[PDB]
Protein backbone atom coordinates (compact mmCIF):
# COMPACT_ATOMS: atom_id res chain seq x y z
CA UNK A 1 0.00 0.00 0.00
CA UNK A 2 3.18 2.01 -0.10
CA UNK A 3 4.26 4.48 2.29
CA UNK A 4 7.91 4.95 4.91
CA UNK A 5 9.49 1.54 4.95
CA UNK A 6 12.66 2.14 6.95
CA UNK A 7 15.69 -0.52 6.07
CA UNK A 8 16.44 -1.70 9.29
CA UNK A 9 16.73 -5.31 9.29
CA UNK A 10 14.29 -6.90 12.51
CA UNK A 11 13.20 -10.07 12.99
CA UNK A 12 9.32 -9.93 13.69
CA UNK A 13 6.17 -12.07 14.54
CA UNK A 14 3.55 -8.99 14.32
CA UNK A 15 3.19 -6.28 11.80
CA UNK A 16 4.16 -4.17 15.18
CA UNK A 17 7.56 -5.20 15.95
CA UNK A 18 8.01 -3.08 12.89
CA UNK A 19 8.69 0.16 12.05
CA UNK A 20 6.95 3.30 9.97
CA UNK A 21 4.85 1.81 7.25
CA UNK A 22 6.49 -1.88 7.03
CA UNK A 23 5.22 -5.09 7.70
CA UNK A 24 6.06 -8.77 9.20
CA UNK A 25 6.28 -10.55 5.65
CA UNK A 26 6.55 -14.54 5.37
CA UNK A 27 10.21 -14.48 6.12
CA UNK A 28 9.68 -12.97 9.72
CA UNK A 29 11.42 -10.26 8.81
CA UNK A 30 10.41 -6.72 8.16
CA UNK A 31 9.52 -5.02 5.25
CA UNK A 32 7.28 -2.93 2.96
CA UNK A 33 4.31 -3.32 2.54
CA UNK A 34 1.31 -3.65 0.36
CA UNK B 1 22.22 -4.08 -1.68
CA UNK B 2 20.49 -5.03 -4.74
CA UNK B 3 21.90 -5.23 -8.07
CA UNK B 4 25.67 -4.74 -6.31
CA UNK B 5 29.21 -6.80 -6.25
CA UNK B 6 31.28 -8.22 -3.58
CA UNK B 7 33.27 -5.63 -2.13
CA UNK B 8 36.89 -5.04 -2.33
CA UNK B 9 38.40 -5.96 1.13
CA UNK B 10 40.28 -2.85 1.34
CA UNK B 11 37.47 -0.40 -0.33
CA UNK B 12 35.19 0.07 2.73
CA UNK B 13 37.57 0.98 5.51
CA UNK B 14 34.62 2.96 7.51
CA UNK B 15 31.90 0.67 7.01
CA UNK B 16 30.74 0.18 11.13
CA UNK B 17 27.90 -2.93 11.73
CA UNK B 18 25.95 -2.59 14.84
CA UNK B 19 23.54 -6.04 16.89
CA UNK B 20 21.75 -5.86 19.26
CA UNK B 21 18.29 -8.33 19.68
CA UNK B 22 17.77 -9.46 16.99
CA UNK B 23 17.74 -6.50 14.72
CA UNK B 24 20.48 -5.49 12.81
CA UNK B 25 21.72 -1.94 11.30
CA UNK B 26 25.09 -0.30 9.52
CA UNK B 27 27.40 3.15 10.23
CA UNK B 28 29.92 5.28 9.23
CA UNK B 29 33.02 5.71 11.51
CA UNK B 30 33.60 9.20 11.51
CA UNK B 31 36.14 9.95 14.27
CA UNK B 32 37.85 7.14 16.20
CA UNK B 33 35.02 7.42 18.90
CA UNK B 34 32.30 8.45 16.81
CA UNK B 35 29.85 6.45 14.60
CA UNK B 36 27.00 8.10 12.45
CA UNK B 37 23.56 6.10 11.85
CA UNK B 38 20.31 6.06 11.17
CA UNK B 39 17.96 7.54 13.91
CA UNK B 40 15.20 4.94 13.19
CA UNK B 41 17.57 1.97 13.60
CA UNK B 42 18.05 3.43 17.49
CA UNK B 43 13.94 3.74 17.50
CA UNK B 44 12.55 1.50 20.14
CA UNK B 45 15.98 3.16 22.01
CA UNK B 46 17.98 -0.15 23.31
CA UNK B 47 20.12 0.53 26.30
CA UNK B 48 23.73 1.47 25.15
CA UNK B 49 24.98 -1.63 27.07
CA UNK B 50 22.76 -4.10 24.84
CA UNK B 51 24.54 -2.52 21.54
CA UNK B 52 27.59 -4.22 19.71
CA UNK B 53 29.87 -1.90 17.33
CA UNK B 54 32.41 -3.96 14.84
CA UNK B 55 34.75 -2.40 12.88
CA UNK B 56 37.20 -3.73 10.14
CA UNK B 57 34.61 -6.77 8.87
CA UNK B 58 34.40 -7.85 5.06
CA UNK B 59 31.50 -10.19 6.31
CA UNK B 60 28.44 -9.92 8.49
CA UNK B 61 28.84 -11.09 11.83
CA UNK B 62 32.47 -12.51 11.17
CA UNK B 63 35.11 -12.28 14.10
CA UNK B 64 38.20 -11.47 11.58
CA UNK B 65 41.81 -10.87 12.98
CA UNK B 66 41.86 -7.20 11.91
CA UNK B 67 37.80 -7.23 13.40
CA UNK B 68 37.58 -5.02 16.22
CA UNK B 69 34.66 -5.12 18.43
CA UNK B 70 33.95 -2.34 20.68
CA UNK B 71 30.85 -1.27 23.31
CA UNK B 72 28.71 1.58 22.99
CA UNK B 73 28.54 3.79 26.11
CA UNK B 74 26.14 6.34 24.86
CA UNK B 75 24.12 8.06 21.51
CA UNK B 76 22.05 10.75 20.40
CA UNK B 77 19.14 10.91 18.05
CA UNK B 78 18.46 14.04 16.33
CA UNK B 79 15.70 16.13 18.22
CA UNK B 80 12.14 16.09 16.67
CA UNK B 81 13.16 12.87 14.29
CA UNK B 82 9.72 11.15 13.33
CA UNK B 83 8.75 7.71 13.44
CA UNK B 84 6.19 8.49 11.51
CA UNK B 85 7.53 11.45 8.24
CA UNK B 86 10.97 9.78 9.13
CA UNK B 87 12.50 13.75 8.47
CA UNK B 88 16.33 13.90 10.55
CA UNK B 89 16.54 10.42 10.68
CA UNK B 90 20.29 10.31 12.03
CA UNK B 91 22.12 9.74 14.88
CA UNK B 92 25.57 9.18 16.90
CA UNK B 93 26.67 6.84 18.60
CA UNK B 94 29.77 7.11 21.34
CA UNK B 95 32.17 4.09 21.03
CA UNK B 96 33.77 3.25 24.54
CA UNK B 97 37.15 4.54 25.09
CA UNK B 98 40.08 3.32 26.98
CA UNK B 99 42.06 5.35 29.73
CA UNK B 100 43.92 7.56 27.04
CA UNK B 101 40.90 8.29 25.30
CA UNK B 102 41.61 5.73 22.12
CA UNK B 103 38.50 4.27 20.92
CA UNK B 104 38.86 2.28 17.20
CA UNK B 105 42.32 1.12 16.47
CA UNK B 106 43.32 3.01 13.10
CA UNK B 107 44.37 0.13 10.43
CA UNK B 108 44.16 -0.75 6.92
CA UNK B 109 40.84 -2.00 7.51
CA UNK B 110 39.19 0.28 9.88
CA UNK B 111 39.51 4.22 9.14
CA UNK B 112 37.02 7.66 9.24
CA UNK B 113 35.47 8.87 6.06
CA UNK B 114 35.28 12.41 5.22
CA UNK B 115 32.11 14.58 5.78
CA UNK B 116 31.43 16.67 3.23
CA UNK B 117 32.89 20.47 2.77
CA UNK B 118 30.20 14.69 -12.61
CA UNK B 119 30.01 13.07 -8.93
CA UNK B 120 29.70 8.89 -8.62
CA UNK B 121 28.02 7.43 -5.43
CA UNK B 122 28.58 4.00 -4.42
CA UNK B 123 25.85 2.48 -1.53
CA UNK B 124 27.50 -0.48 0.51
CA UNK B 125 25.52 -2.85 3.13
CA UNK B 126 25.11 -6.39 4.46
CA UNK B 127 21.83 -6.19 3.96
CA UNK B 128 19.17 -8.17 1.59
CA UNK B 129 20.25 -9.01 -1.67
CA UNK B 130 16.58 -8.93 -2.96
CA UNK B 131 13.43 -7.33 -1.75
CA UNK B 132 12.03 -9.77 0.61
CA UNK B 133 14.75 -11.79 0.87
CA UNK B 134 15.14 -14.35 3.57
CA UNK B 135 18.68 -14.01 4.27
CA UNK B 136 21.30 -10.95 5.00
CA UNK B 137 24.43 -10.85 2.44
CA UNK B 138 27.48 -12.52 4.00
CA UNK B 139 29.74 -10.61 1.88
CA UNK B 140 29.40 -6.89 1.55
CA UNK B 141 27.95 -5.40 -1.33
CA UNK B 142 28.44 -2.45 -2.82
CA UNK B 143 26.70 -1.09 -5.85
CA UNK B 144 27.01 1.94 -8.28
CA UNK B 145 23.79 4.71 -7.88
CA UNK B 146 23.30 8.00 -9.06
CA UNK B 147 22.12 11.43 -7.73
CA UNK B 148 18.25 12.36 -8.73
CA UNK B 149 17.31 15.74 -8.73
CA UNK B 150 14.29 16.64 -5.78
CA UNK B 151 11.97 17.06 -8.31
CA UNK B 152 12.32 13.63 -10.10
CA UNK B 153 12.12 12.37 -6.65
CA UNK B 154 9.52 14.29 -5.80
CA UNK B 155 7.04 13.56 -8.83
CA UNK B 156 3.80 11.96 -7.53
CA UNK B 157 4.43 8.31 -8.66
CA UNK B 158 7.81 8.17 -7.33
CA UNK B 159 7.98 9.73 -3.82
CA UNK B 160 6.03 12.27 -3.80
CA UNK B 161 5.66 14.69 -0.81
CA UNK B 162 7.55 12.04 1.31
CA UNK B 163 10.80 13.46 0.57
CA UNK B 164 11.60 16.24 3.06
CA UNK B 165 14.57 18.74 3.76
CA UNK B 166 17.44 16.69 4.73
CA UNK B 167 16.69 13.69 2.67
CA UNK B 168 18.01 12.90 -0.45
CA UNK B 169 17.21 10.43 -4.02
CA UNK B 170 20.17 7.91 -5.44
CA UNK B 171 19.33 4.78 -7.79
CA UNK B 172 17.48 4.51 -11.77
CA UNK B 173 14.15 5.09 -11.67
CA UNK B 174 13.61 2.00 -14.08
CA UNK B 175 14.82 0.04 -11.07
CA UNK B 176 17.66 -3.04 -10.12
CA UNK B 177 20.02 -1.40 -7.97
CA UNK B 178 19.45 -0.15 -4.10
CA UNK B 179 19.95 -0.27 -0.73
CA UNK B 180 17.23 -2.67 1.33
CA UNK B 181 16.32 -3.94 4.88
CA UNK B 182 19.61 -4.56 6.77
CA UNK B 183 21.50 -1.98 5.25
CA UNK B 184 20.12 1.28 7.07
CA UNK B 185 22.51 3.46 8.80
CA UNK B 186 25.05 2.38 6.01
CA UNK B 187 26.98 4.73 3.76
CA UNK B 188 26.38 6.70 1.02
CA UNK B 189 29.66 7.79 -0.58
CA UNK B 190 30.83 10.08 -3.24
CA UNK B 191 33.72 10.93 -5.41
CA UNK B 192 34.32 13.44 -7.98
CA UNK B 193 34.54 11.56 -11.53
CA UNK B 194 36.38 14.43 -13.04
CA UNK B 195 39.47 14.26 -10.34
CA UNK B 196 38.44 11.10 -7.68
CA UNK B 197 40.50 13.03 -5.20
CA UNK B 198 38.53 12.19 -2.46
CA UNK B 199 36.24 9.85 -0.60
CA UNK B 200 33.06 11.96 1.00
CA UNK B 201 30.38 10.69 3.06
CA UNK B 202 26.82 12.28 1.10
CA UNK B 203 24.35 10.03 2.45
CA UNK B 204 23.10 7.69 5.38
CA UNK B 205 20.98 4.77 4.04
CA UNK B 206 16.89 5.34 5.50
CA UNK B 207 13.86 4.01 3.48
CA UNK B 208 12.22 3.36 0.19
CA UNK B 209 9.22 1.39 -0.95
CA UNK B 210 10.33 -2.07 -1.62
CA UNK B 211 13.96 -2.11 -3.22
CA UNK B 212 15.19 -1.68 -6.22
CA UNK B 213 11.88 -1.00 -7.56
CA UNK B 214 10.77 0.71 -10.49
CA UNK B 215 9.81 4.55 -9.53
CA UNK B 216 10.75 3.79 -5.90
CA UNK B 217 14.69 4.65 -5.76
CA UNK B 218 16.30 4.46 -2.05
CA UNK B 219 16.12 7.66 0.30
CA UNK B 220 19.04 8.62 2.00
CA UNK B 221 19.74 10.98 4.54
CA UNK B 222 21.82 14.17 3.38
CA UNK B 223 24.94 14.38 5.42
CA UNK B 224 25.87 17.77 3.97
CA UNK B 225 22.46 18.99 5.46
CA UNK B 226 23.14 18.15 8.94
CA UNK B 227 26.49 19.05 8.70
CA UNK B 228 26.40 21.66 12.06
CA UNK B 229 24.38 19.24 13.72
CA UNK B 230 27.10 16.54 13.06
CA UNK B 231 29.92 18.81 14.14
CA UNK B 232 28.13 20.15 17.25
CA UNK B 233 27.37 16.82 18.95
CA UNK B 234 31.10 15.51 18.51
Amino acid sequence: DGGICPRIGRLCRRDSDCPGACICRATRFCGSGY
Amino acid sequence: VVGGLVALRGAHPYIAALYWGHSFCAGSLIAPCWVLTAAHCLQDRPAPEDLTVVLGQERRNHSCEPCQTLAVRSYRLHEAFSPVSYQHDLALLRLQEDADGSCALLSPYVQPVCLPSTTLCQVAGWGHQFEGAEEYASFLQEAQVPFLSLERCSAPDVHGSSILPGMLCAGFLEGGTDACQGDSGGPLVCEDQAAERRLTLQGIISWGSGCGDRNKPGVYTDVAYYLAWIREHT
